[PDB]
């Protein structure tokens, strides 16, 4: 009962090696990583008031 | 009766998979919709600077008639 990782290798295919060229020079899944944060930026904090609103416990 | 802690006949499972979309454009698409803009500026470009020196022509006229 195992799962071993890391088994792809690069496609020669000329689709994948053209989608991987494009990938390293048109800077894309880093705009995918601003479109995450930004998708965080979006959200409502968590943020209990304190002083005034005290957190929550066990009895 | 006994107040223990069980599960009320079995609970709904939960995922366990690497739910990824990969989605957006491909290569060539993105490639070529980039360098079809680039080209659309290249000419609004190109049109704008040939006007401009009509322009900057009719500039260097006036002061040779203003000159003497």
């Amino acid at each position: 009962t195992y799962k071993y990782v890391n088994l792809r290798e690069p496609s020669m295919d000329m689709k994948s090696v053209t989608d991987r060229a494009a990938q390293t020079l048109l800077w894309t899944e880093l705009i995918r990583g601003l479109g995450m944060t930004l998708s965080y930026l979006f959200r409502e904090p968590a943020t209990i008031n304190y002083p005034f609103e005290k957190g929550p416990l066990s009895p | 009766v006994k107040q223990d802690m069980p599960p009320v006949g079995g609970y709904g499972p939960i995922d366990y998979k690497r739910n990824l979309p990969r989605r957006g454009l491909s290569g060539y698409s993105m490639f070529a919709v980039g360098i079809g803009a680039l080209l659309f500026g290249y000419w609004s470009m190109m049109r704008w600077n040939r006007e401009r020196r009509r322009l900057q022509i009719e500039d260097f006229e006036a002061r040779i008639a203003l000159m003497p």
